[PDB]
């Protein structure tokens, strides 16, 4: 393929979620008895929204969802001295 | 992968090892051959030499150069080659030999 | 001059006073034979990554 | 010349003077943002040594340097893959355009992709890819390889068309949950209603807004096809860094030659180790300079890609009230476009055009009771006193559900005596 | 998982391991130990060995300083994002889309993290769907009525007004609509009565 010559992997016609990214729209995975497969990745669900000139969708219930999001703030405060590093 | 990552439990992903290279087997050596031989006998042993301010100039070309004959004629005092190996003269090509 | 690569045929003729060939990264990529007097292209056999 | 700073005008400010717009423009403006760049990887062996054995022997006391530089370029490559995946994936669901193209007069034909083309891009994406112009095997024989990107241009255009179909059919509900369908005149009237313009302003002159949008998309089409310097200088800097690495091989660095086989053809290794080690020091210094420059460039493109992902999530997936973040004016919606190593937005902004001068009063006095407006402004045409909204002159009479009372009248320095209709 | 807090400690600890392993290299000298070099040589010929080890260790140290400053700029940018996210998502409710979670943002809770912060965004996500036949305006007896803050829907028999994020069917009155002009200026309009109590 365009990412390169891949050996030890079986090409499948199906498309799954990207697990181990390879390049040029190709990702590899382990679950196919079980061997390394290579596939063109999927991007999500293939559907169309039912659009019209006079059709609207209004929600009737709801879900209060709590999501998490992790951000680093600090790191370790290191100090280097040359007389103890290069010299001694 | 374990060698280039220096651990024994390798996590899943993409890692780079050494590339695929092709080892050569033969060597093809292209020199033009000359029947004639360069002068060394009357150069390193003449009947009369000049002084140092009027130094003798000689041009050596269009012949095959060899330093094997200098090791059996006479015992030289100094044999110093600067800028090139003395054992690698036959592996190169001489250009503009001047005496 | 010692080098490694694959000697292929060429179509770019040199000059009768020219012998040597060089490119943008000073590698010998075209050469003159001393006896056949034929232009040869040097392509390295080192192309790939793993 | 001494440079000028634009037009030189004074606003004719008084203590009772208001400029209400009467007519308006709908102007789409473009914005060019890089997202990623070319993912190059440099191996030390072909770059510094090539196919030499004593060079690989002498490089083992600089081996953790080369492990560090391979680590840096692989981290840069996965960082730009994360950048492209972060910008062009805001939805996990691919939405498609319905085959019926009645959008209430709005012509969505030159930003949606054309199935008649062999590629799946829009014509603005086609003449936007054609403007940026992207030696390969000569660089790759040296050891300078370029990794292909993870998301292909078809995949980025598919993500872009999914975001476009979501913005047209749903607008902002698909960025905050499931995609709720809504027709586009009521969606664009809701984008008016997010500003302060009432919906009936759009519903009375819908054909004019549709013609202004279609003519403005046509003006963007004619303007781009006749630049893209935000994307071009990144490719120019990266290609100039790679050509700087290519001409950083002919330097002798204080040795007798710049070719290692030329050094081995004329020197024994007892008199060649110091010159080959000097060449190791020079080429490793060149590679360290390249890695430092590429890391600073990767930090700049990472900051630009964070700005691009923020602009996609705040202008495409919703209407932002942040001023001069999604265009120049009151923002309605934005349309992403795919770009070579970047993103191009099309920020559609409400901009008022005309204006008239009006005498105002902050409150009126009807019966000793100060009437303040709920969501508008009191204006005058000279004799009659009217209430209008803050972006269009709609003559509405003073009625008691349009205003609210607060106290008596002798507490406000600017107040007039005008009769509420009180129906 | 918590990979964004683990990769920073992994990069810093492995960079310190790189600085530890850079002391074992010779950089073109006879040995990597200054004690071994000063034990086997006098000072008037060991200056090139000591100077070459100083050059190699110095170049490795400036390489470490360069990656540490670039990573310090990266953690500074992420922490400026974290400070802005605390001051806007937690203090205050943010109307910025996909800045404080996935959905309409209500509130967020920070948590303490080892060299980081973890936010717990509470987002409104609407669920379920019903299709309605809608219109942007109604006509009563020649006056075009427009909704104040909601949308007009219909179950098929009667026309109701509801808000755009939740479905409560309300009778269309003259209190929750406003009149603007006549009916033959809007392309989509329906003739529906108002009860007018």
């Amino acid at each position: 393929t365009r990412a390169g010559c891949l050996i030890g992997a079986e090409h499948v016609n199906n498309s799954y979620e990207c697990d181990i990214p390879i390049g040029a729209g190709i990702c590899a995975s382990y679950q196919t008895s079980q061997s390394i497969i290579a596939y063109t990745m999927s991007l999500g669900a293939e559907n169309s929204v039912a659009y019209s000139n006079n059709s609207i969708a209004i929600p009737t219930n709801f879900t209060i969802s709590v999501t998490t999001e992790i951000l680093p703030v600090s790191m370790t405060k290191t100090s280097v001295d040359c007389t103890m590093y290069i010299c001694g | 992968t374990k060698c280039t990552l220096k651990s024994f439990t390798v996590e899943k992903g993409i890692y780079q090892t050494s590339n695929f290279r092709v080892q050569p087997t033969e060597s093809i050596v292209r020199f033009p051959n000359i029947t004639n031989l360069c002068p060394f006998g009357e150069v390193f042993n003449a009947t009369r030499f000049a002084s140092v301010y009027a130094w003798n100039r000689k041009r050596i070309s269009n012949c095959v150069a060899d330093y094997s004959v200098l090791y059996n004629s006479a015992s030289f005092s100094t044999f110093k080659c600067y800028g090139v190996s003395p054992t690698k003269l036959n592996d190169l090509c001489f250009t503009n030999v001047y005496a | 001059l010692t080098g490694t690569g694959v000697l292929t045929e060429s179509n770019k003729k040199f000059l009768p006073f020219q012998q040597f060939g060089r490119d943008i990264a000073d590698t010998t990529d075209a050469v003159r034979d001393p006896q056949t007097l034929e232009i040869l292209d040097i392509t390295p056999c080192s192309f790939g990554g793993v | 010349y001494t440079m000028s700073l634009g037009a030189e005008n004074s606003v004719a400010y008084s203590n009772n003077s208001i400029a209400i717009p009467t007519n308006f423009t709908i102007s789409v403006t473009t914005e060019i943002l890089p997202v990623s760049m070319t993912k190059t990887s440099v191996d030390c062996t072909m770059y510094i040594c090539g196919d030499s054995t004593e060079c690989s022997n002498l490089l083992l006391q600089y081996g953790s340097f080369c492990t560090q530089l391979n680590r840096a370029l692989t981290g840069i490559a996965v960082e730009q893959d994360k950048n492209t995946q972060e910008v062009f994936a805001q939805v996990k669901q691919i939405y498609k355009t319905p085959p019926i193209k009645d959008f209430g007069g709005f012509n969505f034909s030159q930003i949606l992709p054309d199935p008649s083309k062999p590629s799946k891009r829009s014509p603005i994406e086609d003449l936007l890819f054609n403007k940026v112009t992207l030696l390969i095997c000569a660089q790759k024989f040296n050891g300078l390889t370029v990794l292909p990107p993870l998301l292909t241009d078809e995949m980025i255009a598919q993500y872009t068309s999914a975001l476009l179909a979501g913005t047209i059919t749903s607008g902002w509900t698909f960025g905050a949950g499931p995609a709720l369908q809504i027709p586009f005149p009521m969606q664009m009237a809701y984008r008016f209603n997010g500003i302060g313009v009432t919906q009936n302003v759009l519903y009375e002159n819908q054909k004019l807004i549709a013609n202004q949008f279609n003519s403005a998309i046509g003006k963007i089409q004619d303007s781009l096809s006749s630049a893209l310097g935000k994307l071009q200088d990144v490719v120019n800097q990266n290609a100039q860094a790679l050509n700087t690495l290519v001409k950083q091989l002919s330097s002798n660095f204080g040795a007798i030659s710049s070719v290692l086989n030329d050094i081995l053809s004329r020197l024994d290794p007892p008199e060649a180790e110091v010159q080959i080690d000097r060449l190791i020091t020079g080429r490793l210094q060149s590679l360290q300079t390249y890695v430092t420059q590429q890391l600073i460039r990767a930090a700049e493109i990472r900051a630009s890609a964070n700005l691009a992902a923020t602009k996609m999530s705040e202008c495409v997936l919703g209407q932002s009230k942040r001023v001069d973040f999604c265009g120049k004016g009151y923002h309605l919606m934005s349309f992403p476009q795919s770009a070579p190593h970047g993103v191009v937005f099309l920020h559609v902004t409400y901009v008022p055009a005309q204006e008239k001068n009006f005498t105002t009063a902050p409150a009126i006095c009807h019966d000793g009771k100060a009437h303040f407006p709920r969501e508008g402004v009191f204006v005058s045409n000279g004799t009659h006193w009217f209430v209008t909204q803050r972006n269009f002159y709609e003559p509405q009479i003073i009625t008691t559900d349009n205003t609210f009372v607060s106290g008596n009248c002798d507490v406000v320095i600017g107040i007039v005596n005008n009769t509420v209709y009180d129906p």
